[PDB]
RNA sequence: AAAGAGAGUUUGAUCCUGGCUCAGGACGAACGCUGGCGGCGUGCCUAAUACAUGCAAGUCGAACGAACGGAAGUUAGUGGCGGACGGGUGAGUAACACGUGGGCAACCUGCCUGUAAGUUGGGGAUAACUCCGGGAAACCGGGGCUAAUACCGAAUGAUAGAGUGUGGCGCAUGCCACGCUCUUGAAAGAUGGUUUCGGCUAUCGCUUACAGAUGGGCCCGCGGUGCAUUAGCUAGUUGGUAGGGUAAUGGCCUACCAAGGCAACGAUGCAUAGCCGACCUGAGAGGGUGAUCGGCCACACUGGGACUGAGACACGGCCCAGACUCCUACGGGAGGCAGCAGUAGGGAAUCUUCCGCAAUGGACGAAAGUCUGACGGAGCAACGCCGCGUGUAUGAAGAAGGUUUUCGGAUCGUAAAGUACUGUUGUUAGAGAAGAACAAGGAUAAGAGUAACUGCUUGUCCCUUGACGGUAUCUAACCAGAAAGCCACGGCUAACUACGUGCCAGCAGCCGCGGUAAUACGUAGGUGGCAAGCGUUGUCCGGAUUUAUUGGGCGUAAAGCGCGCGCAGGCGGUCUUUUAAGUCUGAUGUGAAAGCCCCCGGCUUAACCGGGGAGGGUCAUUGGAAACUG
């Protein structure tokens, strides 16, 4: 079951996620289809860039969010979009 | 202070007066050592381009491995070689400060910065080997503010370079624009400094 | 050899304190004077000891600071 | 744009040829002397040797029969899903294993997403439980009783099979769409709202079919190693006919028939080796390597086999055989660190039997939640890279004392000592981060679906969670106080004087130094290179144009076969027309991420970490040009 899901990378206790969409079977960071966007946490206000077409593409494929990753885009703001386009 | 050294013999072995002069003339101006009133001796090509690296060493006062690196990422830039050297070295936070007139000597200015004594634009620095860009502010932040030894050292400042603006009322230093070769040193041949690294 | 080959090694230093069954390292570098002889003893790394009062160059030989 | 350094050594002296040696860079390094700190990384290269002791794979009572509780509320076994992922190693393997590019009209696919049909009716058991029996123990038999989403029939339902009709087609074998006749193939309930109880209904499920996505299977072109003092190799081998088997084509297997197939464009054999992105060096072309990080492969004490499953011939699953260790009451039993730590052994050589699921990702569950030596952190080691501390300024024709002196002086040395100043580091005491998003739970609002709810999807508010750790980081004060070694000084190669020894002790990369005035041995004074280091050894590239495509040669220095006839191969006079294999050029697809390089940004700077780009192919499809080779 693919799946979109965050991505450590960084240095020691400066943590730094790429959204990526992989399976559930592949390691954290090995194998991944494609690269979506970035997170970082660290900032107070915490930033996030998020293509907003390829994911809307992948979830009609059978892709679901992680817990962290649901939140992302529900304060993006595509979830609604998401919404809309099921029963549109 | 990385070499502790006396800071005195340097400038009679290299022949070059650091510090503006008197370290090397008035005083005994030939070589250090039990050999030095006698005893002279021609120069190879080894000795010529060795010697030029030593005097730019010296002069800034730095240690060897980072001599090595700031040469590799001044070479990276556009234009000649050995003049991007003295100018990328030209913007340590240890040759400002000397510039500016807040210390006497280099290892003055050195321990000025190493002791948190200075800030650039409004934020604590306590690394010399910090480039200062363009435009950037650099003072004191009071705490030393009224200290014997900075505003003694204010006096005795002979001039100040034209690429660097400071008034001594609010100790606010920064650098006008990016210096030129023609108005640094004068006395080194950057020509044999890049030869010296090229064999 | 540990390895099981029959070697000449050579001690270098004035004096040392090798006898027969003796457990000693060797490592490379041959000496030109001698025939046959290939490599040399380090000085201070096993039952052989360091060479005695010597001030300059210590390093070698295994002497330790006085 | 980029763009290449030489030196010593054959001779009485010279010019060439020619080998040897040196100056540079890099290690998962080791050893010797020495040793303050912080950040980021790295750490069994040998025995794929043998392994004490702990922990690394479980979960679900919302699928079915118990113990605390006056019968409210929480905890074994059957059953389902998961154990095929995550983690380790490099033995074997010279081949479709890998890299790159294609084909499958010759294939499969649990969980995930969408859509369409339904989820109707029965039957017989068996664990657990309860007795009996056997054995030291592992554990095995017999009798009786019970349930389920466990198991087995039944009604209804195939684009599954057979026989056809039509069309539209493609690449030969053949494909796509629709229609007709006949025969086979399915299922499960659980938790709630309403009504009444009939019944309806929400959620999670169950069966069949078709799509998408994901993960795999098979075939093919090209590419990357030594030996010819290894010349033949092969017999299910090569092709065909019929059948078997597989998810699928195929000598994959079998019977028959024929004798073929491969090889000097290097078969076969021996030796060595996981492959690649990449790494080191180099002006470049190349040469060497494949540790850490990422992708693929093979292996799991050594051989062989299969079961269950969507997926295995399965690291912590089963059966047989072998070697080894252990327990036996002698009948028989139990094991597998190349998982995380750790032990012995080998070695010149490599770490803690630590803390947590707080973050990310996994398995189960409807959810809290449980499991996770994955992963986050901490510990040890100057192993490497980066940063800066061992104090600053002024101060004598110049303190004492070393060391030398043609004895006047010179040098250590502005360094002492003195005065003035600072606290990065230290010691003490106070403040104290980010990493946290959550999930669940509570109110709402809007939607699809409803006879109506419950419930589902989206939006906003309330509440909740830190191993690191009182860690990083600030400000308050006192202290120049606790913090510098290593190698060389004849030339190559920067840096020279005394004393001791007397071809002895000894030095050495090469030339070569030492035989009672040694700038070369040993020690001092001084100097020169680096610095928390510095030297030596081992391995690789360079210099080496010293395998010369870029970029050498064969009269006398090494080097033209003793000469001819000639198969294969290499090369080929002049012009015209055509073709488009070589050649040049445009478009599309791809050459992952990380790494080198370019442009910006964050850590007080750097190392380091982010964002974008570039480069990288004798690559595939397709369109052009016609001078040159064909
Ligand atoms: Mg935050
Ligand atoms: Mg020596
Ligand atoms: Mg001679
Ligand atoms: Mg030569
Ligand atoms: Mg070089
Ligand atoms: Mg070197
Ligand atoms: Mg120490
Ligand atoms: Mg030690
Ligand atoms: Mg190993
Ligand atoms: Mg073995
Ligand atoms: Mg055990
Ligand atoms: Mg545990
Ligand atoms: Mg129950
Ligand atoms: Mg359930
Ligand atoms: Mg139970
Ligand atoms: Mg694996
Ligand atoms: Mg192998
Ligand atoms: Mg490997
Ligand atoms: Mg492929
Ligand atoms: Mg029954
Ligand atoms: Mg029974
Ligand atoms: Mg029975
Ligand atoms: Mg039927
Ligand atoms: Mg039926
Ligand atoms: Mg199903
Ligand atoms: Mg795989
Ligand atoms: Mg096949
Ligand atoms: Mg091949
Ligand atoms: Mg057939
Ligand atoms: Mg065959
Ligand atoms: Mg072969
Ligand atoms: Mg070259
Ligand atoms: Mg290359
Ligand atoms: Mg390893
Ligand atoms: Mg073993
Ligand atoms: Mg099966
Ligand atoms: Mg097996
Ligand atoms: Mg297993
Ligand atoms: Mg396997
Ligand atoms: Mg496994
Ligand atoms: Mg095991
Ligand atoms: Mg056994
Ligand atoms: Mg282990
Ligand atoms: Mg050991
Ligand atoms: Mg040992
Ligand atoms: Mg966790
Ligand atoms: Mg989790
Ligand atoms: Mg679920
Ligand atoms: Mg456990
Ligand atoms: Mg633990
Ligand atoms: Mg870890
Ligand atoms: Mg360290
Ligand atoms: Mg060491
Ligand atoms: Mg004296
Ligand atoms: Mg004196
Ligand atoms: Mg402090
Ligand atoms: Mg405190
Ligand atoms: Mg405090
Ligand atoms: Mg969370
Ligand atoms: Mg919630
Ligand atoms: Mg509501
Ligand atoms: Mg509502
Ligand atoms: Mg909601
Ligand atoms: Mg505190
Ligand atoms: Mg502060
Ligand atoms: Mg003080
Ligand atoms: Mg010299
Ligand atoms: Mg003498
Ligand atoms: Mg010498
Ligand atoms: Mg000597
Ligand atoms: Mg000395
Ligand atoms: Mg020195
Ligand atoms: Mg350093
Ligand atoms: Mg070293
Ligand atoms: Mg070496
Ligand atoms: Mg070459
Ligand atoms: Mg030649
Ligand atoms: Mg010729
Ligand atoms: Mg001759
Ligand atoms: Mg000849
Ligand atoms: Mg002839
Ligand atoms: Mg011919
Ligand atoms: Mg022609
Ligand atoms: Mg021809
Ligand atoms: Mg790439
Ligand atoms: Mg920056
Ligand atoms: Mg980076
Ligand atoms: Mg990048
Ligand atoms: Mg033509
Ligand atoms: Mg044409």
């Amino acid at each position: 079951a693919v799946k979109i899901r965050l991505k450590r990378m960084g240095s020691k206790k400066k943590p730094f996620y790429r959204i990526v969409v992989a399976d559930s079977r592949f390691p954290r960071d090995g194998r991944s289809i494609e690269t979506i966007g970035t997170y970082n946490p660290l900032l107070d206000p915490v930033e996030v860039k998020i293509d907003e077409e390829a994911t809307l593409k992948w979830m009609h494929n059978g892709a679901k969010p992680s817990d962290t990753v649901r939140n992302l885009l529900s304060r993006e703001g595509i979830m609604e979009k998401f919404h809309n386009q099921k029963l549109g | 202070a990385r070499y502790t050294g006396p800071s005195w013999k340097v400038s009679r072995r290299l022949g070059i007066s650091l510090s503006g002069t008197g370290k090397e003339l008035e005083r005994r101006p030939y070589a250090p050592g039990q050999h030095g009133p006698t005893q002279r001796k021609k120069i190879s090509e080894y000795g010529l381009q060795q010697a030029e690296k030593q005097k730019l060493r010296h002069m800034y006062g730095l240690t060897e491995r980072q001599f090595k690196n700031t040469f590799n990422k001044a070479g990276k830039l556009q234009g000649k070689h050995g003049e991007n050297f003295m100018i990328l070295l030209e913007q340590r936070l240890d040759n400002i400060v000397y510039r500016l007139g807040l210390a006497r000597t280099r290892r003055a200015a050195r321990q000025l910065v190493n002791h948190g004594h200075i800030t650039v634009d409004g934020k604590r620095v306590d690394i010399p080997s910090y480039q200062v860009s363009v435009g950037q502010v650099i003072s004191v932040r009071e705490k030393s503010a009224k200290n014997s030894a900075i505003a003694e050292s204010l006096e005795v400042s002979s001039f100040v370079p034209e690429y660097v603006t400071f008034d001594a009322e609010t100790l606010t230093g920064s650098l006008n624009r990016l210096p030129e070769r023609s108005e640094l040193a004068a006395e080194i041949n950057e020509a044999f400094i890049v030869e010296f690294y090229s064999r | 050899l540990s390895n099981g080959i029959e070697v000449t090694a050579y001690i270098p230093g004035i004096g040392h304190n090798l006898q027969e069954h003796s457990v000693v390292l060797i490592r490379g570098g041959r000496v030109k004077d001698l025939p046959g002889v290939r490599y040399h003893i380090v000085r201070g790394a096993l039952d052989t000891a360091g060479v005695e009062n010597r001030g300059q160059s210590r390093s070698k030989y295994g002497t330790k600071k006085p």
